RNA sequence: CCGGGCACUCUAACGGGACUGCCCGCGAAAGCGGGAGGAAGGAGGGGACGACGUCUGGUCAGCAUGGCCCUUACGGCCUGGGCGACACACGUGCUACAAUGCCCACUACAAAGCGAUGCCACCCGGCAACGGGGAGCUAAUCGCAAAAAGGUGGGCCCAGUUCGGAUUGGGGUCUGCAACCCGACCCCAUGAAGCCGGAAUCGCUAGUAAUCGCGGAUCAGCCAUGCCGCGGUGAAUACG
């Protein structure tokens, strides 16, 4: 998560293709869900804070 | 009998044996057997001679075959290579055309495995 | 007049409506035979009636859905039990011990991570 | 078996840049990085220089070269 | 099993003639999980049975089981740092699996076109005494009591 | 004739907020219809636990949403009087349609 | 099998339709 | 690679969220990320008041942030404008206008947050640690609070090897669901390391 | 489908239900064996959950961080190339080597999910990928949709083939500013090795293995045969 990368945030990408998309906490560019847009790590940290209403450890 | 070629199949379907011919695959025997209204089912020692003059007459000039075919071919690939293209080096050094890996198993391309040490 | 038997098996349901008839089977508006037959196992859907011996004093009109057409079957078998001892709850001392009654608990286990289907560990070879 | 559309499409960069040197003459060797532009017939005879990635290598093109890419005739790496 | 003793398996009586050791043939047959597949080929291997032979397919298929039980077998063990080769009875469940697995893989050992016509020539075959199953049987009726001398390695 | 459609991520906030809505139109209203399950959506997230390679534990989690269907009956003009404004619940959502 | 390009199984395994798995 | 964080192993009973709202596919991550930045910016000009929780609900573009202080005179200043200046700061962030409310923590060292921060910051002075520990813990357990166990992570007093202090007394069952066990986890900032600490406060059955 | 109604099915909240309670035998007891009743028992089946610690295990490349080092470049922008290189070696898989099979036609059952710069019924053009038109759906009510193995009928008749679809030639579609390096998909042509695999070695004890298809996350598209889930059919064996 390079500070310069962190430039993703781009209202001129000069592409629809080049914008993706990036995790707005630690700035991770892989395995970056969108429903949070958060990245895994962060999601499952925020998760077990419990910053996350109605996410529930799944078991059956 | 003798259709569009030197080519002879016998005792079988006849779109099975139209498969026989190089530019004929199943597609194109079932084209040939559809306009030339014969049953594919029949072998092709129960063909009549006027059926085998008509698929002869139809196949023979309507699209290109065996040797026109490998010929061009060849002068499509030889081309590839004399205008110093990229897939005629490909052809030049015996590897995958199409944008395939050749790290591993790419071998149909480049014949038996010639192990070396290490 | 009219004797109704649930049953179930493996994700399947089927309602089973005992009416003494013929007895000739309705299923889902098809024969028994035009949805089975094709199947071998379809006759044990039958086997409650042979288990009392009466196959022909009931006819049946049973709604199925659910999990594939063995399940169905199994679900068919329990919901003629359930009807039948509805029925006449002396045929249940001789349905215990066929054990026509009981509901197959039978799942497909749940998949879980680190392995292929919920139990197929992947194969290693260690060099 | 390749194909992209209709409406082929040519990088712009040089292609006012081949017309603008036959409005004049036959001027040598240009120097172009877009190798994902396709070939017109208004470049045959003229020489371009294709970059490699490391260098720019003077592609000529001829008569049977129109429909490729500049790319397939500058290959990028180096085997043996 | 370690612990438990690992209580045999109850198969569901058949649906035609009434008998859990078809219901075991069809499950030796099965194949990919295909039961129904099975059951064609068995029932359609009976009905050859028949027009074939007078004899109800039933008797049939139980006297060639009958002919394929191995008595003694001959399993390995490791003694003074060799191997080998020790006869010894056979448990009748063993007999019994043993029997329907050389059944089915010596039907598809033979030419016949298809499934149902080997199952049904290897069930007659082995019925009257022969086919590749009673040569199994006769093979390991052969290796074990040919080691005689390791009897008392029976363990 | 109303169609109410309540969302929520728990069931006990919806359950209550639907009873409160079933008591405060009966006595207002005419005999209500109760609410209706509408099943729920599960959406579920797989992650691996560590921050490195260790594929095989990804202590899934989910996220359910459930949904309510009171739906009454002979919208009276008395009932919206004990309606309208009064509740108690926060992290539910109300849907109102003719 | 799954493989081949213009067969059902190869349609139904790529997840594609075509000339050799129509849509009815 | 072991024991799971119980707050979300609990998040079902025993324990809520700090967030309680809905919100559509479409809008659930802007709303996280505001309350993100919400919790962060608080966190940021709280922690000399000893914040324990940041509440957060919404119902429709207005949001009741309640905060648990240990202190609420300092989160209020004087006459309020404390408080002013907090929701001035809160509207320029988010132009959702909402309120905002405190709630004092009565007995602050039954919230392992509280507990923890403590500790870091007894640390962070160049105390002993495992006196810091054992007297927190002591702490703890001398006012209610069945269980109490506070861990502090490696380079324990400055050393060059990573350590462990263990330090716990009362009864800390984490594989039971029904603890209700309050967890805080606060750092320690020093001129030779990171120092984590973990507060675990065990009360109540069912 | 309408009238019509919450019995059944389903849906989702709560609750009941199994505790060796009862019977027989053994036993000091705990408990063990068997039985009854029961939907189910002797932990009913599956998850979540994984102690003091060990591997100076893994990751400062997710983040945080002590110290060290670079600061007209070890920072920053861009075009292009590269991460896809191929004499070779190994690991994980997919597809096969066929008749318990392959192909074509007709036909019958599932669960869990996803869907508004979205899913796209349906109509027309097109062999098709697809394009044009265009209904519905803030979605138990519309769409993805067809489930596949299966069944019924017919073709193939043991041959590297109506097995198997690698490779290559040619013609196209779509995404995208842009498919040369380096996308998927469609169509015609091509038809490879491969006849069940040496030494060695792997998984699984019941709805499990095996086999069959379905969805999802990331994603404009996609090299997904991956991964995480879902259901269909459903074994063999355990003396020790
Ligand atoms: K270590
Ligand atoms: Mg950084
Ligand atoms: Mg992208
Ligand atoms: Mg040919
Ligand atoms: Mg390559
Ligand atoms: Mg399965
Ligand atoms: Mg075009
Ligand atoms: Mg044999
Ligand atoms: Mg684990
Ligand atoms: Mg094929
Ligand atoms: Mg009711
Ligand atoms: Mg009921
Ligand atoms: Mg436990
Ligand atoms: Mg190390
Ligand atoms: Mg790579
Ligand atoms: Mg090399
Ligand atoms: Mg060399
Ligand atoms: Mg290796
Ligand atoms: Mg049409
Ligand atoms: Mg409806
Ligand atoms: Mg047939
Ligand atoms: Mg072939
Ligand atoms: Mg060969
Ligand atoms: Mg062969
Ligand atoms: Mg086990
Ligand atoms: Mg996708
Ligand atoms: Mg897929
Ligand atoms: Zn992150």
């Amino acid at each position: 998560a390079r500070k310069a990368l962190i430039e993703k945030a781009k209202r001129t990408p000069k592409f629809k293709v080049r914008a993706y998309t990036r995790c707005v906490r630690c700035g991770r560019a892989r395995s970056v869900y969108r429903f949070f847009g958060l990245c895994r790590i962060c999601l499952r940290e925020l998760a077990h804070k419990g910053q996350l209403p109605g996410v529930r450890k799944a078991s059956w | 009998a003798r259709i569009a070629g030197v080519e002879i199949p016998r005792n079988k379907r006849v779109d099975v044996a139209l498969t026989y011919i190089y530019g004929i695959g199943k597609a194109r025997a079932k084209e040939a057997l559809e306009k030339t209204g014969i049953n594919p089912a029949t072998r092709v020692k129960d063909l009549t001679e006027a059926e085998v003059v008509r698929l002869r007459e139809y196949v023979e000039n309507t699209w290109k075959l065996e040797g026109e075919l490998r010929a061009e071919v060849a002068a499509n690939i030889k081309r590839l290579m004399d205008i110093g293209c990229y897939r005629g080096l490909r052809h030049r050094r015996g590897l995958p055309v199409r944008g395939q890996r050749t790290r591993t198993n790419a071998r149909t391309r480049k014949g038996p495995r010639k192990t070396v040490a290490g | 007049e009219q004797y109704y038997g649930t049953g179930r098996r493996k994700e399947a349901v089927a309602r089973v409506f005992l009416r003494p008839g013929n007895g000739k089977v309705t299923v889902n508006g098809q024969d028994f035979n035009e949805y089975f037959q094709g199947l071998v196992r379809a006759v044990a859907a039958l086997e409650p009636l042979r288990a009392v011996d009466a196959l022909g004093h009931f006819d049946a009109y049973i709604t199925v859905r659910g999990g594939g057409k063995s399940g169905q079957i199994d679900a068919i078998k329990l919901g003629i039990a359930r009807a039948l001892v509805q029925y006449n709850p002396d045929y249940r001392a001789k349905l215990k011990p066929l054990g026509f009654l009981t509901r197959d608990a039978r799942v497909v286990e749940r998949k879980k991570y680190g392995k292929h289907k919920a139990r197929r560990a992947p194969q290693y070879s260690k060099r | 078996p390749r194909s992209l559309k209709k409406g082929v499409f040519v990088d712009d960069h040089l292609l006012e840049k081949v017309l603008e040197l036959n409005a004049k003459g036959e001027k040598r060797l240009i120097k172009t990085w877009s190798r994902r532009s396709t070939i017109v017939p208004e470049m045959v005879g003229h020489t371009i220089a294709v970059y490699n990635g490391k260098q720019h290598v003077p592609v000529y093109i001829t008569e049977n070269m129109v429909g490729h890419k500049l790319g397939e005739f500058a290959p990028t790496r180096t085997y043996r | 099993a370690r612990r438990r003793r690992a209580e045999v398996r109850q198969l569901q009586p058949d649906l035609v003639y009434g008998d859990v050791l078809v219901t075991a043939f069809i499950n030796k047959i099965m194949r990919d999980g295909k039961k129904n597949l099975a059951a064609r080929i068995f029932y359609d291997a009976c009905k050859i049975i028949q027009e074939k032979t007078g004899q109800e397919p039933l008797k049939v298929f139980k006297q060639a089981v009958e002919n394929v039980k191995p008595r003694m077998e001959v399993r390995s063990r490791r003694v003074g740092g060799a191997n080998y080769q020790v006869p010894m009875e056979v448990s009748p469940r063993r007999q019994q699996s043993l029997a329907l697995r050389w059944l089915v893989q010596a039907a598809n050992q033979r030419p016949e076109r298809r499934a149902a016509v080997r199952i049904a020539h290897e069930l007659m075959d082995a019925a009257e005494g022969k086919g590749g199953a009673v040569k199994k049987k006769e093979d390991v009726e052969r290796m074990a009591e040919a080691n005689r001398a390791y009897a008392h390695y029976r363990w | 004739k109303i169609r109410i459609k309540l969302r929520g991520f728990d069931h006990k906030t919806l359950d209550a907020s639907a009873q409160k809505i079933v008591e405060a139109a009966r006595r207002s209203g005419a005999q209500v219809s109760g609410p209706i399950p509408l099943p729920t959506r599960v959406r579920r997230f797989t992650v691996i636990r560590g921050p490195f390679k260790h594929k095989d534990s990804r202590e899934h989690f989910e996220l359910r949403t459930h949904n309510r269907l009171v739906d009454i009956i002979n919208p009276n003009r008395k009932t919206i009087e004990q309606l309208m404004t009064l509740d108690l619940p926060t992290g539910v959502e109300i849907e109102i349609k003719t | 099998g799954k493989g081949d390009r213009r067969t059902r199984r190869g349609k139904i395994w790529r997840g594609t339709y075509g000339k050799y798995r129509p849509r009815k | 690679g072991n024991k799971i964080h119980p707050i979300g192993f609990r998040l079902g009973i025993t324990r809520d969220w700090e967030s309680r709202w809905y919100a559509g596919k479409k809008q659930y991550r802007h709303l996280l990320l505001e309350d993100q930045r919400i919790r962060g910016l608080l966190e940021k000009e709280l922690y000399s008041a000893g914040l324990a929780r940041v509440d957060i609900e919404r119902a429709a573009d207005n949001v009741a942030v309640t905060v648990h202080v240990a202190k609420p005179g300092v989160v209020i200043g004087r006459g309020g404008e404390r408080i002013r200046v907090l929701r001035e700061e809160l509207a320029k962030l988010t132009g959702k206008n909402v309120a905002l409310n405190v709630q004092e923590v009565q007995n602050p060292n039954l919230s392992a947050p509280l507990v923890a921060q403590r500790v870091a910051e007894q640390i962070e002075r160049r105390f002993a640690v495992r006196r810091a520990i054992k007297q927190a813990v002591q702490r703890v357990m001398e006012s209610g609070a069945k269980g109490a166990k506070v861990i502090v992570s490696g380079r324990i007093g400055g050393a060059e090897q990573a350590r462990t202090e263990w330090a716990a007394q009362g009864r800390v069952p984490l594989h039971t669901l029904r603890a209700n066990i309050d967890y805080g986890f606060a750092l320690a900032r020093t001129t030779y390391g990171v120092l984590g600490v973990k507060a675990y406060i065990f009360l109540g059955e069912v």
